[PDB]
């Protein structure tokens, strides 16, 4: 759950770091203010993105041997399907009884 | 007293069956009204339960 958001934020930060490095290079090579701080921030963000990528790659490696988490609660799915079918059949029978009663009265 | 009432019933039936016919008609009318009321109550309950199931089966 949180690892997905972490990887998404890491990718967004890598993109932002690339953009900041490009902008800092442009501002520094245009003419010769904040170019030094911009380059420092860009280098720091690039290093942080690299560290985050290395940490995510150095994960616990849950299985890496076969198809893990086999069985997605299919029994519960089938039970819920049968319950819904029972409810639908009950509704149909109740509607039939109601039509019979309306024809009676 | 019960036997006296039944003897009165015999003499009345042999002397005036129109009263018995009227009583039978009234009993049939009352039974019809009671059956109609029971059917209406059952229909109301069934419609309530149908709406309940329709609202509960949202899943």
């Amino acid at each position: 759950n949180e690892r997905l958001r972490a990887l998404e934020d890491i990718e967004r930060e890598i993109g932002a770091i690339l953009q900041n490095a490009g902008t800092a290079i442009l501002e520094l090579s245009k003419e010769k203010r904040l170019l030094d701080r911009q380059a420092a921030a860009f280098t720091t963000s690039v290093q942080h993105v690299e560290a985050e990528l290395s940490a995510q790659i150095r994960y616990l490696t849950q299985v890496a041997t076969g198809q893990p988490h086999e069985g997605s609660s299919y029994s519960s799915r089938k039970d819920c399907q049968m319950a819904l079918k029972r409810v639908d059949y009950a509704r149909l029978k109740i509607s039939d009884v109601a039509r019979t009663c309306e024809q009676m009265l | 007293t019960e036997c006296f009432f039944l003897q009165k019933r015999l003499q009345l039936s042999v002397q005036k069956p129109d009263q018995v016919i009227k009583e039978d008609v009234s009993e049939l009318r009352s039974e019809l009204q009671r059956k109609d009321a029971l059917v209406q109550k059952h229909l109301t309950k069934l419609r309530h339960w149908q709406q309940v199931l329709e609202d509960i089966n949202v899943q």
